[PDB]
């Protein structure tokens, strides 16, 4: 089987990939301060402080769950022809029942027409919205999310605001989130501001979105750039894993390719821009000749 | 020329002569300070209100306290201080919190280069007093880096909106302490009723937090 996004290896991966610079992670926030306080700490009880920190930071990356898109809800539970005319306007009817699950909660929409059917995705989430409000949402789409606004939020490099604010209002399996998602991973590639999702939970999203596109390139002539070889060896082994019938996977099979090896199969197979990557990786292989001895 | 001056209080007081029967005069109170922590308070008694201003400006600088500055911004730590008959509590307050403190007070702060402090004037609030005793507290103030080499350890400082990130702001100069330090179950720190007060939210004075011009 293919893996999956959620598998245990696959989380290893991009975990490793993503980072964890605790800075970035933790950067301050602009909010109402309060005075902070001081501990005296001795390095064992500094260092105890940071792993700490380090294991809320792991916590707070952790990678939102890729969905497939959601099937469009279509269902009709009854047709009442009787009803037909007597109200211009539709009924919203929505389970308000406390302990159901939000995607369990039986909304339905009895039309004009007499038809009581469900509630579409759309109207699901707006009366959730409605009835149980969710922080940081509106029931109205906010305008942030037309292109005209995605544009120049990319020219500000606030792509983390962009998928914060996405998350806050889309569900992880709505058409809308999707897309946002999508069109700020294509600008990031097109820019190639990869560094800027590091050490943030939505890298291992975009990681995973590069992959199942198979335009991994720019990712891998970034981190070759930043001298992350390891990570670059594992994003170049999870294509490899999540293509198995790929030529370059072949390729990789066929040698000992275990390092660097890969790399260089993959810039000489399945690689749009592979000869750039190759050259990339020259580069490195003779700074590191250069410095390292 | 980096220097400024202020006038703290001008008063006319007046003595019992025989040849001139009630002698006036007039006393000064002058603070200045180049907004970077020097700053000094002076007092000129002069029968000619200029000359007591360029007297007591010009001895001032003479007398110029260096206030250590948090961030550049702030106090190092709360000051409870009580000079004469006049109590000055001073609390340490984050970026952007704005001067709220008596207009003198604001006026020194402003001289010295401090800008986030919170500071209460209870007791007798003589002018003259309210000034030496700020000043005397704010010299007197402890920073972070004496706290460490003090007591040879790291001072951690934690912030909400960095979440349980520690930031080492101070750390010995000489030899690390290894000593855990004593985990004291209650602190043995002498609280004030004003600020348990405002923190249960017990204190309703209609007073307080007031919206008010940019300090």
């Amino acid at each position: 089987k293919k893996p999956t996004f959620m598998d245990e290896e696959v989380q290893s991966i991009l975990t490793k990939m993503t980072g964890l610079n605790l800075q970035k992670t933790f950067k301050p926030a602009i909010q109402e301060l309060k005075p902070p306080t001081y501990k005296l700490m001795t390095q064992a009880q500094l260092e105890e402080a940071t792993r700490q920190a380090v294991e809320a930071a792991k916590v707070r990356l952790k990678m939102p769950p890729v969905l497939e898109e959601r099937v469009p809800i279509n269902d009709v539970l009854a047709e009442d022809k009787i009803l037909e005319g007597t109200e211009t306007t539709k009924y919203v009817f929505t389970d308000i029942s406390y302990s159901i699950p939000h995607r369990e909660r039986f909304i339905v929409v009895r039309e004009p027409s007499g038809t009581l059917r469900k509630a579409s995705w759309e109207e699901r989430d707006r009366m959730i919205q409605v009835y149980f409000p969710k922080e940081g949402r509106k029931i109205l789409t906010p305008i942030i999310f037309k292109e005209e606004n995605l544009r120049t939020m990319y020219s500000q490099d606030r792509h983390v605001d962009v998928l914060n604010l996405c998350f806050a209002q889309f569900e992880p399996d709505s058409t809308e989130y999707i897309k946002v998602h999508h069109k700020t991973y294509e600008d990031i590639d097109k820019r190639g501001k990869y560094d800027l999702l590091r050490s943030t939970r939505y890298f291992g999203g975009m990681v995973w979105y590069f992959v199942n596109n198979k335009k991994i390139d720019g990712l891998l002539i970034d981190q070759i750039q930043r001298d992350l070889i390891d990570d670059a060896t594992n994003l170049v082994q999870l294509y490899h894993v999540l293509h198995p019938d790929g030529q370059s996977a072949q390729g990789a099979k066929d040698q000992a390719a275990e390092g660097i090896n890969l790399i260089k199969v993959f810039a000489k197979t399945e690689a749009q821009k592979g000869a750039y990557i190759e050259l990339t990786l020259q580069t490195y292989q003779e700074a590191l000749s250069r410095h390292s001895a | 020329e980096d220097f400024d001056t202020r006038i703290l209080e001008v008063r006319n007081v007046f003595t019992m002569t025989a040849k001139e029967g009630r002698k006036k005069s007039i006393r000064v109170l002058v603070a200045v300070g180049n907004g970077k922590g020097a700053a000094g308070f002076s007092i000129g008694k002069a029968t000619d209100r200029m000359d007591a201003f360029r007297k007591a400006k010009n001895r001032a600088v003479h007398h110029l306290h260096y206030i250590e500055r948090y961030e550049d911004h702030t106090i190092f730590h709360d000051i409870s201080l009580r000079f004469k008959r006049t109590h000055i509590k001073m609390k340490k307050q984050p970026k952007g919190y704005g001067l709220r403190c008596h207009r003198a007070i604001i006026t020194i702060c402003r001289l010295i280069g401090i800008k986030d402090m919170y500071a209460k004037v209870s007791g007798s609030i003589n002018m003259l007093s309210l000034t030496q005793g700020l000043f005397r507290g704010l010299s007197r103030q402890e920073t972070h880096q004496q706290l460490a080499d003090k007591k040879g350890l790291h001072v951690v400082e934690i912030r909400e909106e960095c979440g349980p990130l520690p930031i080492v702001v101070a750390s010995p100069r000489g030899p690390l302490r290894k000593d855990p330090e004593p985990e004291d179950e209650v602190p043995d720190v002498k609280l004030d009723w004003e600020d348990v007060k405002t923190a249960q939210g017990m204190k309703r004075s209609v007073w307080s937090n007031l919206k008010r011009a940019a300090t």
